[PDB]
RNA sequence: GGUGAAAUUCUUGGAUUUAUUGAAGACUAACUACUGCGAAAGCAUUUGCCAAGGACGUUUUCAUUAAUCAAGAACGAAAGUUAGGGGAUCGAAGAUGAUCAGAUACCGUCGUAGUCUUAACCAUAAACUAUGCCGACUAGGGAUCGGGUGGUGUUUUUUUAAUGACCCACUCGGCACCUUACGAGAAAUCAAAGUCUUUGGGUUCUGGGGGGAGUAUGGUCGCAAGGCUGAAACUUAAAGGAAUU
């Protein structure tokens, strides 16, 4: 194990944290009190610099940490850093998804795993692929312990969910979109419009992906941090 | 011996016999 | 002498009252009476001549040139095309894939026609005869038939000589060899039949 | 009256040039000498004039295509792909 | 205060990795694997080696000043064992009461969706 | 060598192929209320104090 | 002879079933023929939650679980004691 | 990196590792069950088009147009063959390192054909439900899929119509399951393997002790490997099936 290396160098010192420095992150204002944390980036040399290194960075943070609450424990978001003015590197919204434990305990036998996804874009040239998931419900006084649904019912539910999802996505920007994901308001009218077809249960929004991005947009990026 | 390997040996013998007959005729 | 058909396009001279007739390699899918738009502002249609800096990523082009003003250099044989893999704005250069598989950066001012050259899949029918090969090579050059160096006399060829038809020395020839010694394989990095995919 | 069993058009070659080459040239010659139709009229009068040139006696339109076929699978794929990029660019 | 760094613990049946990185993940605080702690060439994935590696990582993090750590466990991952290694639990337990305070326990093992083929043939292992 | 004197309260049973190793659940008087599972070679009864060299060395059933 | 009413597994009127690979021996077996165990465990072992609670940032919280579905073949299950052989009469239960 | 232990091999020109992006190719986990479709082989992502099929209702139509099949024809797992694209993983041959008296294998690392897709051959398997198709009858019980009918039923809506999703009762067509044996069977077991010594519903195919042998030959199809039909000479008194100690 330890004594196994025969030779190391094919051709044939100081602690890096002295040069390493600390930089605080600032999440967009669409969330609550930020208190993101702190990252380590190498010294701002004349060739690489700290700012350009911070440009290509993403920080994974749970939504419960941002909100200062509990019911958002099983939701987490990546924050994409875009610019830094010094010790307060600002970031934006990248994507939201649940935990592996949440997904695995969500998926259970004797149920259904209706799913939907549509490739859409927002007003500000922001293309996002919105994912939606749905499970059939066992109604009260039911003795049939499988809650199976017909393929036509699945098709209709998926079509309705996609229609409402596109209606929500169209005519909105990232700030309002995130401010409406946060309180979990999509599932309300999703289940309202899909409850007639099937009772439905465990309605959540799976994940979003950031595919295409417009220009830097400093003027409105500064709005998310003051 | 296994029937599969016996059959394979039979195919090999059949190929050899066919080659011998072809070279004779 | 060329498998690819030649398309004749007439263009009005914008500085004098006359008709200037170009010589174009007939792309696959073109037909008589179809208008051909050549220029940067022209749309993306088969046969149109556009600069390489205007076509989107993944475009298939033909009759491209190494430098602007070369009147079309690369991808001029029947059934070949060039695939635009990327664009680089600063010091504008379009990264492309050639039919041979090599990737070369060329200036965005280079112009290539849209589509593939007609007559693709020319070499699938075997010549099947000496007559067809002779007629094909007669229209090209005096490069047929060719006599083997083993049957060649020893003075006529380094490989020749001896009672039996054998090379004698190594067939591979170094790049540093002088004229007269370059008889056989030249700079053989890997000799013999390759096993598996070429992975080009 | 089915004068031949399988050789077909290559019956002119007789006992020559092997069998696999004869079959390949038979298939390629069938594809070459088959008549097609002009996309501008819809009448099966398209014939082959030269290497890659498909002429007609009625539509009077010459089309540049494959050596032995009016349209090639690779050519059609390239045309569809180019149309796809054009639509993506303008939309 | 209580600056947060992630642990990125890798548990396998042959070796254990405790590679503490920043919250973003582009850092190298005490990568230290569980291979140099024991000279056995067989006991690399063992609770003792895992605990020693966790203690070394905790000491290095205390030296660097990080006090709050998140833990992201992962198994071998892929077309293979899929189960967490015995060393992961021991490393987590050792790192818990040895300095840094942990939070947001989470598993991040990558599990494919019917991709490629499992090595071993159609007849499987025949030891 | 940092020692830890720990008194046992419950012998789990005899482990190992040859039965020379016995499992036990043991805690230490100093800063008590936390216990670990240890393995003893010799005969061990209840209310027996043993000197552990190790602290974070939770053991496992022997073979 | 006819050792079992169901020849391999619950496959009547279906025929071909897409196969899956065993978790350990990586042997290809029909999906219904794989002994599937719904193993729901905890990513913190026994007698460790107490030590992991007070040594964790934020009060309570955490308490997650791991959930994996293991497809054990017949030989692997017999070797690992996942399923044990029994008498002829006990086979008909469940 | 790997295994019971090792070893080949990649490693201060960053090996493993962390984070981002891009390309490729394979597949459709978890949902996934004694559940669905199809003549069979066989089919699990979303959407659009083309049609096709089963079940149910029907006071609609023809009128016996019906059941099985020599010959013949269509489809037909995987692997293999010919000519192209692709060729990400796995990976027969092969190259090494282990173990062993020997290991050309089981074990570790690479690795061609192949694995994927297009146009054509291959016509095979434990292709099993080792159970032919059609039609009539025969102990019960529960659950489930599709369809149909009745609920002074529940819920969802717009507390209340429709539309759905549930619960109660009935029925047809299926996948099937459980206790028993009026019976069958040599038994294992079977609601069909029953209505066969109280022997007969119609009908097609296959077999007469085990080897030789699914071999030789004669034909036929196929580029090829091979596919269909298919013996005789000679030898033996046991070859076999189910259960019991």
């Amino acid at each position: 194990a330890v004594g196994k290396n025969k030779r190391l160098s094919k051709g044939k010192v100081v602690d890096p944290f002295t040069r390493k420095e600390w930089f605080d992150i600032k999440a967009p204002s669409t969330f609550e009190n930020r208190n993101v944390g702190k990252t380590l980036v190498n010294k701002s040399t004349g060739l690489k610099s700290a700012s350009d290194a911070l440009k290509g960075r993403v920080v994974e943070v749970c939504l419960a940490d941002l909100q200062g609450s509990e019911d958002h424990s099983f939701r987490k978001i990546k924050l994409r850093v875009d610019e830094v003015q010094g010790k307060n590197l600002l970031t934006n919204f990248h994507g939201m998804d649940f935990t592996t434990d949440k997904l695995r305990s969500m998926v259970r036998k004797w149920q259904t795993l209706i799913e939907a996804n549509v490739t859409v874009k927002t007003s500000d040239d922001y293309v996002l692929r919105i994912f939606a998931i749905a499970f059939t419900r066992k109604q009260a006084n039911q003795v049939k312990r499988h809650s199976y649904a017909q393929s036509s019912h699945i098709r209709a539910i998926r079509k309705v969910i996609s229609e409402i999802l596109t209606k929500e996505v169209q005519g909105s920007t990232l700030a309002q979109l995130t401010s409406k994901l946060i309180p979990e308001v999509i599932n309300k009218e999703i289940e309202n419009a899909t409850k007639d077809i099937f009772p439905l249960q465990n309605i959540h929004v799976r994940k979003v992906k950031l595919l295409k991005q417009p220009k830097f947009d400093v003027g409105a990026l500064m709005a998310l941090h003051g | 011996m296994r029937a599969k390997w016996r059959k394979k040996r039979t195919r090999r013998l059949k190929r050899k016999r066919r080659k011998v007959r072809a070279r004779s005729k | 002498g060329r498998g690819a058909p030649l398309a004749k396009v007439v263009f009005r001279d914008p500085y004098k009252y006359r008709l200037r007739e170009e010589i174009f390699i007939a792309n696959e899918g073109v037909h008589t009476g179809q208008f051909i738009y050549a220029g940067k502002k022209a749309s993306l249609n088969v046969g149109n001549v556009l600069p390489l800096g205007s076509v989107p990523e993944g475009t298939i082009v033909s009759n491209v040139e190494e430098k602007p003003g070369d009147r079309g250099a690369l991808a001029r044989a029947s059934g070949n095309y060039v695939i635009i893999i990327g664009h680089n704005p600063d010091e504008n250069k379009t990264r492309v894939r050639l039919p041979s598989g090599a990737k070369k950066v060329i200036s965005s001012d280079a112009r290539g026609v849209i589509g593939v050259i007609a007559g693709g899949g020319r070499v699938d029918k075997p010549l099947l005869k000496a007559g067809r090969a002779f007629h094909k090579y007669r229209l090209k050059r005096n490069s047929w038939p060719k006599t083997r160096g083993v049957a060649m006399n020893p003075v006529d060829h380094p490989h020749g000589g001896g009672n039996h038809q054998h090379i004698g020395k190594a067939s591979t020839i170094s790049r540093g060899a002088v004229s007269g010694q370059k008889a056989g394989l030249i700079a053989a990095r890997r000799t013999g039949l390759l096993r598996g995919s070429q992975k080009t | 009256a089915k004068r031949t069993k399988k050789v077909g058009i290559t019956g002119k070659y007789g006992v020559r040039y092997g069998s696999s080459l004869r079959r390949q040239v038979k298939k390629l010659e069938i594809q070459q000498h088959a008549r097609y139709d002009c996309s501008f009229c819809g009448k099966k009068t398209v014939k082959r004039g030269a290497a890659g040139i498909w002429t007609c006696s009625c539509c009077k339109k010459t089309v540049a295509g494959g050596a032995y076929t009016v349209s090639t699978a690779a050519a059609a794929t390239v045309r569809s792909t180019i149309r796809r990029l054009r639509e993506m660019v303008e939309a | 205060s209580q600056v947060f760094g992630v642990a990125r613990i890798y548990a396998s049946f042959n070796d254990t990795f405790v590679h503490v990185t920043d919250l973003s993940g582009k850092e190298t605080i005490a990568r230290v694997t569980g291979g140099m702690k024991v000279k056995a060439d067989r006991d690399e994935s063992s609770p003792y080696a895992a605990m020693l590696a966790a203690q070394d990582v905790a000491a290095k993090c205390k030296e660097v000043g990080i006090t709050a750590v998140h833990v992201k466990i992962r198994a071998t991952g892929g077309t293979r064992t899929k189960t967490p290694g015995p060393g992961g639990q021991a490393a987590l337990r050792a790192l818990a009461r040895s300095g840094l305070r942990i939070g947001r326990i989470e598993d991040v093992t990558p599990v494919p969706s019917d991709s490629t083929r499992k090595k071993g043939g159609r007849r499987g292992r025949r030891l | 060598t940092p020692v830890t004197l720990a008194k046992v309260i419950k012998v789990l049973g005899r482990t190992g192929s040859r039965g020379g190793v016995t499992q036990v659940r043991v805690e230490f008087l100093e800063d008590t209320s936390r216990t670990i599972v240890r393995n003893v070679k010799g005969p061990v009864r209840e209310n027996d104090i043993l000197v552990l060299m190790e602290s974070e060395r939770e053991a496992r059933r022997l073979r | 002879p006819k050792k079992r009413a169901s020849n391999g597994r619950n496959k009547k009127g279906r025929g071909h079933v897409k196969p899956v690979r065993c978790v350990n021996c990586s042997k290809s077996i029909p999906k219904d023929k794989a002994i599937k165990r719904m193993a729901i465990r905890n990513i913190v072992e026994a007698a460790a939650v107490r030590d992991l609670s007070e040594a964790s940032v934020y009060p309570e919280y955490a308490l997650p679980k791991t959930y994996n579905k293991l497809h054990y073949c017949v030989s692997c299950a017999i070797h690992a004691r996942i399923v044990r052989v029994r008498s002829r009469e006990d086979r008909k239960n469940r």
